[PDB]
């Protein structure tokens, strides 16, 4: 009833939050360049997962790319460049929502709901790895931005949906036991 | 002076933890999947 | 100017130290706001005439 | 949230739940374990025990690092007080 | 030390959960601060040579007014001793004994 309503709304919120995060560019408020003479000038910048967009100076708004590649160290940089894990969480949350949608249509197969639970729980775990792999590769002051907090917040909103989905599975099977 | 430990220093304890959580679910699911094929 | 050197110590929140004559260092240590100190022995020796 | 899941997801054990590791209790057991505190319950399954084991190892390192790094801060701060 | 019965309600657990955090920090501060005492006081080196005294300003040192133990420092061209002569000269109260 109303329990399913929360899951749907919460699942949509988690998905939406994470997508904004990845797509945006406000993850790490650092102080670097945004333009590929022998001169230079570091100005406050708001970095992202893909592009380092300046927010101060004469280059205000110029969005440069990030050369993540300027064997432990190689693997870290390789993973951090493609954003496998952060993008993987997006894919998992999207898939976890399809399952919940598929439920209404197929209401005789309880494993549709438990699938959503595993995707949502596993989507949170990918988000944790993404945060860790972004904070470790990234390492004169810094202060994470609203985009980075939408990721962290997505994790929480996706773990809560995960437990909620698992209760739905548990609860459904409990009703079957009664009918037996 | 001294610095404060960063996530880079204690990094293999979060991969183990996350890897262990993954392994835990897998063990659980395979047991449940096996039991579900025996009914 | 030294006046600038003394002001730089006072405004730098613990991140600048200034090398100057002992006579001036001793005088300033006895002036309000009483926020500076002389440390160590003298590095050389001279006189006013 | 992983401990709760494994323990309580499978519907072939709810003979009355199989154990006491519900969502509310799982938070309590994961906070207690981290604080090197006492006991109220202990996992009895394989999947659940894996989670416990890795969690105990995580806590050990982290708690040891804190104490170890705290002493560094104190010792380095206590030795520096200025030629 | 201690593991018998734990709270089982929301209110009791909150109480026990902040208490547990308190103990952790407090019991990790004792050990950590205890190590500093046992480490700092071990690293301490006993007084040796004259260079050690010159750096230090806690323990005062003084020669005799009339004699060769004051002329030696006055005419010394060694920095480790020339520094001490400058301090000992104008330092007050007069370390120079009679």
């Amino acid at each position: 009833g109303v329990q399913m309503l929360l899951t749907i709304v919460g699942a949509f919120a988690a998905f939406s939050l994470m997508t904004i995060a990845v797509g945006t560019d406000y993850w790490l408020y650092s102080r670097g360049v945004c333009k590929t003479s022998k001169k230079n000038e570091e100005v406050m910048t708001h970095s992202g997962l893909w592009r380092t967009c300046c927010l101060e100076g004469n280059f205000k708004g110029l969005c440069k790319q990030i050369d993540h590649f300027p064997t432990a160290e190689y693997f870290l940089r390789a993973v951090r460049a493609s954003s496998i894990f952060p993008i993987l969480s997006v894919i998992l949350l999207f898939m976890g929502g399809l399952c919940i949608a598929a439920s209404e249509f197929y209401k005789t197969r309880h494993n549709i709901i438990l699938s959503a639970g595993i995707f949502f729980v596993s989507a949170g775990l990918s988000n944790i790895i993404g945060i860790i792999v972004y904070i470790s590769a990234n390492a004169n002051s810094y202060s994470y931005g609203w985009s980075f907090y939408f990721g962290a917040l997505s994790f929480i909103i996706a773990e809560m949906v995960g437990v909620l989905a698992v209760h739905m599975f548990i609860d459904r099977h409990k009703q079957l036991r009664a009918t037996a | 002076k001294t610095s404060a430990l960063s996530l880079s220093n204690v990094a293999g304890v979060f991969y183990i933890l996350v890897g262990g959580l993954g392994l835990a679910m897998l063990v659980a699911l395979i047991e449940f999947c096996y039991k579900s094929r025996a009914e | 100017t030294t006046a600038e050197g003394v002001a730089r110590v006072r405004k730098s929140k613990g991140k600048f130290a200034f090398l100057l004559e002992s006579t001036m260092n001793e005088y300033i240590e006895q002036r309000k706001p009483c926020d500076t100190m002389k440390v160590g022995g003298n590095l050389d020796s001279k006189g006013y005439g | 949230v992983v401990l709760f899941l494994v323990s309580r997801f499978s519907p072939y054990e709810w003979h009355q739940p199989p154990n006491e590791f519900g969502i509310f209790n799982s938070l309590w057991f994961s906070l207690g374990a981290f604080m090197q505190q006492g006991c109220d319950i202990s996992p009895r399954s394989l999947s659940g025990r894996i989670v416990g084991g890795v969690w105990w190892f995580f806590t050990l390192i982290i708690i040891s690092s804190y104490t170890a790094n705290l002493a560094a801060f104190l010792t380095v701060e206590r030795m520096v007080s200025p030629s | 030390q201690g593991c018998d019965i734990s709270p089982r309600s929301l209110s009791g657990r909150i109480v026990g959960g902040v208490w547990w955090f308190f103990t952790l920090i407090i019991i990790s501060s004792y050990t950590a601060n205890l190590a500093a005492f046992l480490t700092v006081e071990r690293m301490v080196s006993p007084i040796e040579s004259a260079e050690d005294l010159a750096k230090q300003t806690e323990i005062a040192y003084g020669t005799l007014d009339s004699g060769s133990t004051k002329e030696f420092f006055r005419r010394s061209k060694i920095a480790v001793y020339e520094k001490m002569w400058t301090y000992m000269r104008s330092a007050e109260p007069s370390v120079f004994t009679r």
